[PDB]
């Protein structure tokens, strides 16, 4: 049941609601009053899933889709098989991922840890929310929003980018794309380093805090150190979401041309047209 | 005729999706999977009894030991025979295999929970040439706080309670790193020294706030076997009290926020 | 920078696509405004005396109307294209048989292109038909028309800054830009696919694997192709004030069916149509026009999608005269 | 709050450290300086740099590149410098646009874009050899080298190996801000819509996975930071406190852990698989795969939906239509 070292930090408390009664673990899992409203939501979410996708043509995981209203229904209840289990699904969804950060909040405080990684996740959360919740509502139909299929969803988020012509000229989606990236550039910068300092092989010996910032002075001229580059990661890592929210929030409620037009702005100053 | 066609609707893409996943779990499961249980393994059981032979699946999931050259001599091979030695200050709250343990005496003090401190060497850690890496600045005297930042030698340091605890005598400096850890600081009427890592530490211009411990509470702080100097265990020890505090310190942080 | 909501939508697939259109209200409010100047029918006239074959000297399209009938025609005529310039920009004063100027047979050879459009162009303007407001929208020169390379503004009534002029070589990339929808897409989809049949639009295969014989090195074609493609549809979906989901699901832009809308049929008859339109109607008119209202290489102005629809999916929001003036067609 | 994991509040200054390696120890050029706001955020210390011949080597060859596509920008715009300011992400090198295969084209219809790639693709060479030699000079593993190994595998598959492999070069990617993202759309067009392609979702959820992983990883090391967590090469050969909590945090979460050293091959590795995986798509497209989707449909994996508007016959196939 236990690591080695783990019977120790294993004391009661920390919670933040429920004190002693939900405070217990079941094998490695910490339960928590959180812990019991996630199994809650999820199997709740995972029943409506599987009693919607029987009332639909397949059984593919690949083509089964659960699609939202069409858009005439607006912010109403929708009839549950054109688009009422989607409603019921995302309210399942949102409790079991707040749940879930929640959940974190107490295990951290257990350990007597930073909270740092709840934070972090109410990111992709927020981002969740952007899609399905706040877009929705501006524009005044949840049938905007995206359906839950393993491939459906792509159809979405194809049709969606073309629908402003050429989605790549998003300046909040350019934002995103370069946090995409140079996050997981510096995934592999940081991973790489740290092994090839703990990992030099040939019997040769383990390395440095030193050698950790020499090698990059000497390839890049500049080298952030070592706290430095978790706080960085979680900063690039964080802003894909946090500056593409804008770019999606954008599409339709504050901009309904094609996005290589919005470049006007600078395109069509008067001083060089 | 077709490129990538094979014989009966079969074609090169269809292959590779298979072998592409079959390199993915191959990685994932009988690579990463045992990398991870370098450490901590084998688990442990209300008594794992079986002292003759080896439970199987104990076996299969351990990698095959790898050894580290440390940099100033010694070698660490792991996964090893590593159990915790020492006697822990802790009760179980109920029979259930998943209960938590409650604290049987004063938990910080105790190093229990929060509390708890690896069991590190007692090893100075050294920056790459074998001096002492982290160092008050009294010792470090070509290392200097930048111009701009706060002092805060001289500065009380304010406890959770209001209570003016200390004052700051000294700036532990990590010289490998160029990065500032801990403050010394003499905790009012104990005649010691004691350290605080900069983590716990709200660094204003007048003072230093400390949340984590009651002002009374300064009084256990681990101590040092030396003055000038700190080991890779004493690090843990000292860092995990002021952690300790954050759920023990009073009994009102133990219990639900709401 | 940015246009403040709320945002009129459509959908135009199954729900959870995101298909279907996005406009601006104001903006469709703007257009609705301008496309309302179209001119109410002239009132009816009985028909009455003999064909004015048998009256006038030089009728050869109009003949079978009688006199009320056809000045009617020709007041709408003067209304829809030459409104500020009056009966006098076609004809002499003194002689309304006189061919001696230059508008008189075009608009001959006009009446011809829009009774062509309104019998055997039905598959593309249906009942709602054309007239020649639709295009001309009041003056001789229609707004917007198109050269053989692209010209700034789009809307010929705008005067030109300096790199706006097509003599300008600095400007070329900008006055491509604005055809395509502000794309750097470095194609000018008019000359490659409006001004003529020359140029197949479909670019994607239509089986899974590579088919041996078009698939490796000059049998296959080059991927321009595929952005000349992307150009023209950026082009196409800017003309009408629309986006790409109008016609089709990108789920898969190559096929029809469910995969596409009735629009996009009829999109594919208005290429055809712009085609027959500019190869035999308004290309061969370099010889009629002065060399005024040629372009650098000695063409007339052509006409593209933007033409008649003017930013609107339907010209001027679905408005017809067809049951009004019979004689533009369609003719038995 | 811990703030020491929003920015350091005392900064530390002291003398400029520097690892021998075993050559080049005279080639490290300028002399340090350090910034205050940086050091906030950062390490305060900005130089030296080692500048080997690889490294100069890359510059050379790099600003060729460089160089080559600004003059043929600056020809699109015949050379007027105000007009260049204003179109710059317009303006682009384009490869051929007429089929002449696997033929060198023309200067004036991509033999310069040609050339431009040759000169970039050296300097990667170059580089390639910098990030390397630097981490043997230091006594270093070479796991950054090969993650970027795969990161240049992948740039020569879209630029020059597809198009070998098909066997035209106007399927290169273009230089330009604006025109290389066009060619995502021309690619994908022509291939039959990438979401169908398996490679490109490999791709992406290991992409969004370097997002997950460092955000998590990034996270965990800052929620440890005050039993040194940050100080993670000791925390590999002598488990502390920090790396405990860390992995019981998870432990408890997910139900399963890492240690701290795994973390790091679980995103280095992850990291690699965006490259390999994405290279891996590219070759077999145009090579073995036509329409991604079409493939997609063929294996019964393509998910379909009823009309809402009526279905649209193509109408080039009804009986009589025009060409
Ligand atoms: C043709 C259409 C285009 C398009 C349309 C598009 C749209 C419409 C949108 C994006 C967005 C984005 N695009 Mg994108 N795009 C991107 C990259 C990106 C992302 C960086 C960004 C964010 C995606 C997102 O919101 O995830 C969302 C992820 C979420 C919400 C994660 C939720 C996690 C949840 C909390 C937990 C879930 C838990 C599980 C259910 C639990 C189960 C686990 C099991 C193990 C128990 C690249 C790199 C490219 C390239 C190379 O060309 C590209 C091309 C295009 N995009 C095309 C041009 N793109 C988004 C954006 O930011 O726009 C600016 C966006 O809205
Ligand atoms: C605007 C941007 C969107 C976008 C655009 C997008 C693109 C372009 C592509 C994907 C792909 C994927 N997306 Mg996705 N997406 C997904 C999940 C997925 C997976 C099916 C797949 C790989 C994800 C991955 O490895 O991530 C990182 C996480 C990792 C590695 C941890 C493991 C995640 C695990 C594989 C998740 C599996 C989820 C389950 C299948 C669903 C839950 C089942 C229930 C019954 C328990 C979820 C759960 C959500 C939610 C809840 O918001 C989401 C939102 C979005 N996606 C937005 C709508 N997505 C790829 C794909 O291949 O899809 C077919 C792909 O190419
Ligand atoms: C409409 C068109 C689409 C499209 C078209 C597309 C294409 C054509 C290709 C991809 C590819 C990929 N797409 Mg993608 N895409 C992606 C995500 C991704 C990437 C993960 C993946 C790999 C590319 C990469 O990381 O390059 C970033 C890293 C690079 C480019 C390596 C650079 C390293 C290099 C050594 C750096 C050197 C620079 C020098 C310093 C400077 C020198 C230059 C000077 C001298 C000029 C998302 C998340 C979405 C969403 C949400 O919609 C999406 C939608 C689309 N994509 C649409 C379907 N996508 C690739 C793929 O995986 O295909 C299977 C790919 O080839
Ligand atoms: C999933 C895997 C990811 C990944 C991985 C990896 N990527 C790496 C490594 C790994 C492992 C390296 O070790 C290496 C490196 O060195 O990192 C520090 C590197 C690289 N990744 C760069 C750019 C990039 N990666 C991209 C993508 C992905 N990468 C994908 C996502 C993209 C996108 C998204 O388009 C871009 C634009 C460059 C910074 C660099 C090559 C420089 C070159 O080839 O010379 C080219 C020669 C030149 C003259 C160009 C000069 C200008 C550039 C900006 C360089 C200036 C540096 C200079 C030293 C500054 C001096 C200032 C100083 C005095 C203060
Ligand atoms: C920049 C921010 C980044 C970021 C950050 C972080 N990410 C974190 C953390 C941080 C910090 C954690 O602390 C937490 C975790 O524990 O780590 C292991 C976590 C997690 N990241 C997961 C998924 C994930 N992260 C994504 C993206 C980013 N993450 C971005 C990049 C993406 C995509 C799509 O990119 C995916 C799929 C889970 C594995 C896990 C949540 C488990 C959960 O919530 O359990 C509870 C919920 C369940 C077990 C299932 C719920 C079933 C519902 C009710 C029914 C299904 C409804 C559903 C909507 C249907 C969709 C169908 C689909 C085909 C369309
Ligand atoms: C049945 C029942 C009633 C149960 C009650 C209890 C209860 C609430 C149980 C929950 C059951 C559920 C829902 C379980 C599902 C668990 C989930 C969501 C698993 C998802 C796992 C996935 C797919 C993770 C993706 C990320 C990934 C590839 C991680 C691999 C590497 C790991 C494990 C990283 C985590 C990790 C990081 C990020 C470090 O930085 C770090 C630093 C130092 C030491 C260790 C670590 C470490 O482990
Ligand atoms: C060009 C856009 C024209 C304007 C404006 C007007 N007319 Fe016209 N007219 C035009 C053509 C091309 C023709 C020949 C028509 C044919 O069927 O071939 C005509 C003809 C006439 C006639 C018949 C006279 C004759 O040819 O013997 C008359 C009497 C006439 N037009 C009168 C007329 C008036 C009164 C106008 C202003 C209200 C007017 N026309 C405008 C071309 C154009
Ligand atoms: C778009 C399909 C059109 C319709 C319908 C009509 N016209 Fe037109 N016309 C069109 C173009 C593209 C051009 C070329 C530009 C030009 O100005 O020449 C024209 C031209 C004319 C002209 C000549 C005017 C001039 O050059 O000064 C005339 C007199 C004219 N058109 C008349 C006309 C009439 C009477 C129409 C209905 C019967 C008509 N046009 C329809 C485009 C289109
Ligand atoms: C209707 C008014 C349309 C809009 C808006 C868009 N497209 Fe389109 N597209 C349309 C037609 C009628 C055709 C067929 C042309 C023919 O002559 O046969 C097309 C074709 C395409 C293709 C090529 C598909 C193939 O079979 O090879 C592509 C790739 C395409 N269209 C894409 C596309 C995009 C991205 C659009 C928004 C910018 C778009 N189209 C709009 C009709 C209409
Ligand atoms: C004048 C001769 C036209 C030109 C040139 C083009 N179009 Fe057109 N279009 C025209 C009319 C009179 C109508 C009828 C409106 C109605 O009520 O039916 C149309 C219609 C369309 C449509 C249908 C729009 C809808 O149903 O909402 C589409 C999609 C369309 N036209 C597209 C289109 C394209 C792509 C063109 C260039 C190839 C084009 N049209 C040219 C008149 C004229
Ligand atoms: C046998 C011989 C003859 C043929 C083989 C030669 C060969 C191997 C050719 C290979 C060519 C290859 C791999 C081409 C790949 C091209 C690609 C992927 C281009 C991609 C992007 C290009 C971009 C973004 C170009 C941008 C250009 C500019 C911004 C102008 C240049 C100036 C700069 C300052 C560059 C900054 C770039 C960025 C960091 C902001
Ligand atoms: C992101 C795109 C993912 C598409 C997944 C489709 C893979 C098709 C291969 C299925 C395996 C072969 N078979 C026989 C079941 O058809
Ligand atoms: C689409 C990208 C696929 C990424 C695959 C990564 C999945 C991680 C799986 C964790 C498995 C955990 N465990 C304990 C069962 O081994
Ligand atoms: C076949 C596709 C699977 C995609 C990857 C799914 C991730 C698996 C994580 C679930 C296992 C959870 N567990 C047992 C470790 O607690
Ligand atoms: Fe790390």
């Amino acid at each position: 049941a236990l690591l080695s070292f783990e019977r120790k930090y294993r004391v009661r408390g920390g919670t933040l609601i429920g004190g002693d009664l939900f405070d217990f673990w079941v094998g490695p899992y910490f339960v928590g009053f959180f812990g019991v409203s996630a199994i809650f939501f999820i199997f709740l979410g995972v029943s409506l899933i599987g009693y919607a996708a029987s009332q639909g043509p397949t059984w593919d995981p690949f083509a089964i889709s659960i699609n939202p209203p069409d858009l005439k229904y607006g912010l109403g209840a929708a009839p549950l098989l054109e688009g009422g289990f989607w409603q019921a699904i995302t309210v399942c969804a949102l409790g079991a991922f707040i749940s879930w950060m929640l959940r974190e909040v107490e295990i951290s405080r257990k350990l007597g840890i930073g909270w740092h990684v709840p934070l972090a996740f109410c990111v992709p959360i927020f981002m969740f929310c952007v899609l399905q919740v706040f877009r929705p509502l501006l524009l005044g139909s949840w049938g905007h929003a995206f359906p839950y299929g393993i491939l459906s969803h792509l159809d979405w988020v194809n049709n969606f980018g073309y629908q402003y012509l050429n989605w790549h000229y998003n300046p909040g989606h350019m934002s995103s794309v370069s946090f995409l990236f140079v996050n997981a550039m510096a995934l592999g910068l940081h991973g790489g380093l740290i092994l090839s300092v703990a990992n030099p092989g040939d019997g040769d010996k383990v390395k440095t805090a030193e050698h950790e910032n020499q090698y990059f002075r000497d390839v890049v001229g500049y080298s952030i150190g070592a706290l430095s580059i978790h706080r960085l990661g979680l900063f690039l890592a964080s802003n894909i979401f946090l500056t593409g929210a804008f770019g999606t929030i954008a599409s339709g409620p504050f901009w309904t041309r094609g996005w290589p037009e919005w470049w006007g702005w600078w395109l069509d100053i008067p001083f060089w047209s | 005729m077709y490129h990538g066609a094979l014989a009966q609707h079969l074609d090169i893409a269809q292959l590779v999706w298979y072998a592409q996943w079959l390199v993915i779990w191959t990685v994932v499961l009988l690579y990463l999977r045992r990398e991870d249980r370098r450490e901590g393994y084998p688990l442990v059981e209300p008594l794992g009894l079986v002292k003759l032979a080896p439970e199987d699946g104990q076996v299969y999931e351990l990698p095959y030991p790898k050894t580290f050259v440390l940099p100033h001599g010694g070698t660490v091979t792991v996964p090893r025979r590593r159990p915790e030695t020492r006697e822990l200050k802790l009760a179980q709250t109920d029979g259930f295999e998943g209960a938590p343990l409650q604290p049987t005496g004063n938990p910080l003090v105790d190093a229990v929970g929060p509390a708890s401190y690896a069991e590190r060497a007692e090893v100075v850690d050294a920056t790459v040439d074998g001096k002492a890496k982290i160092v008050p600045l009294r010792v470090a005297t070509d290392f200097s706080i930048a111009e701009g930042d706060v002092d805060p030698r001289g500065l009380p340091v304010v406890a959770a309670d209001g209570v003016e605890a200390g004052t700051v005598t000294d700036l532990w400096v990590d010289r490998s790193e160029h990065y500032f850890r801990y403050l010394e600081l003499s905790v009012a009427g104990s005649a010691r020294t004691a350290l605080i890592p900069l983590g716990f530490c709200d660094v204003k211009k007048d003072k230093i706030v400390v949340t984590s411990i009651l002002s009374e509470q300064f009084a256990n702080v681990p101590r040092l076997q030396s003055r000038d100097q700190i080991t890779l265990r004493e690090e843990d020890k000292v860092s995990a009290y002021y952690a300790g505090g954050l759920l023990y310190a009073t009994p009102e942080r133990a219990e639900s926020l709401l | 920078c940015f246009e403040p909501p709320p945002a009129t939508t459509t959908q135009t697939g199954f729900r959870g696509l995101s298909m279907g259109e996005v406009l601006h209200p104001a903006t469709v409010k703007a257009k609705k405004e301008r496309d309302a100047q179209y001119p109410p029918a002239l009132a009816a006239v009985k028909a009455e005396g003999p064909p004015v074959s048998q009256v006038y000297k030089n009728v050869k399209v109009l003949g079978n109307l009688t006199e009320a009938e056809f000045l009617r025609t020709m007041t709408a005529i003067t209304e829809w294209v030459s409104p500020q310039e009056g009966c006098t920009y076609c004809h002499d004063e003194n002689n309304l048989a006189s061919e001696a100027k230059y508008p008189y047979v075009v608009a001959r050879r006009m009446l011809e292109m829009t009774r062509a459009i309104n019998t055997n162009w039905t598959q593309h303007v249906a009942q709602t038909g054309v007239t020649c407001y639709t295009c001309h929208r009041g003056t001789p020169l229609p707004p917007y028309v198109r050269y053989l390379e692209p010209t700034l503004p789009l809307n010929n009534r705008e005067t030109p800054t300096h790199v706006e002029r097509v003599e300008t070589r600095s400007g070329y990339v900008v006055r491509l830009a604005k055809y395509t929808a502000y794309s750097a897409l470095n194609y000018d989809p008019f000359t490659m696919f409006l001004a003529n049949d020359k140029r197949q639009v479909r670019v994607v295969p239509q089986t899974a694997l590579p088919l041996v014989g078009v698939s490796r090195g000059k049998e296959r074609r080059p991927l321009s192709d595929a952005y000349a493609t992307f150009a023209l549809m950026m082009s196409i979906s800017d003309s009408l004030g629309t986006n790409c989901t109008f016609c089709h699901n990108a789920q898969t832009f190559e096929s029809w069916g469910k995969k596409s809308t009735p629009q996009r049929a009829i999109a594919w008859w208005g290429i055809r149509m712009v085609r027959d339109l500019n190869m035999n109607y308004l290309a061969p008119l370099n010889a009629s026009l002065p060399a005024s209202r040629l372009g650098r290489q000695g063409e007339a102005p052509q006409a593209d999608c933007r033409t008649c629809h003017q930013g609107v999916t339907k010209p001027l929001f679905g408005a017809s005269r067809l049951k009004d003036y019979p004689e533009l067609g369609p003719i038995k | 709050a811990d703030y020491q994991t929003i920015y350091t509040q005392i900064q530390a200054r002291g003398p400029h450290i520097t690892v021998s390696g075993e050559w080049g120890d005279n080639d490290r050029v300028g002399k340090p300086f350090y910034s205050y706001w940086l050091g906030k955020i950062g390490d305060a210390q900005i130089g030296p740099i080692y500048l080997g011949a690889s490294g100069i080597a890359a510059f050379a060859f790099g600003s060729t590149a460089i160089l080559i596509i600004l003059f043929n920008m600056a020809a699109e715009v015949h050379f007027d410098p105000l007009q260049f300011f204003r179109q710059f992400f317009w303006l682009g090198l384009y490869p051929p646009k007429a089929q002449y295969g696997m033929g060198i084209p023309p200067l004036h219809d991509g033999g310069w874009w040609l050339m431009a790639g040759l000169f970039m693709t050296l300097s990667l060479g170059s580089w390639w050899i910098r990030v390397y030699s630097r981490a043997r000079a230091l006594g270093l593993g070479t796991h950054i080298a090969w993650n970027f190994a795969a990161a240049i595998f992948f740039v020569l598959c879209i630029g020059c190996i597809h198009p070998t492999l098909v066997g035209s070069w106007s399927e290169g990617v273009p230089f330009g801000i604006w025109p290389h993202i066009d060619w995502l759309t021309a690619f994908s067009i022509r291939y039959g819509n990438f979401y169908y392609c398996p490679w490109h979702g490999f791709s992406i959820g290991f992409a969004y996975g370097c997002g997950l992983l460092f955000a998590a990883h990034g996270a965990t090391i800052l929620a440890v930071a005050r039993f040194g967590g940050d100080r993670e090469i000791e925390q590999i050969t002598d488990r502390g406190t920090a790396v405990e909590r860390a992995a019981l945090f998870w432990r408890w979460t997910i139900g399963f852990n890492a240690t701290i050293e795994s973390v790091h091959r679980w995103g280095w590795f992850f990291s690699l698989m965006v490259m390999v995986s994405a290279s891996v798509g590219i070759l077999l497209t145009g090579t073995f795969v036509d329409n991604w989707y079409l493939w997609c449909v063929k294996h019964g994996a393509a998910p379909d939906y009823p009309a809402y508007l009526p279905a649209t016959p193509d109408p080039a196939s009804l009986p009589g239509a025009p060409k």
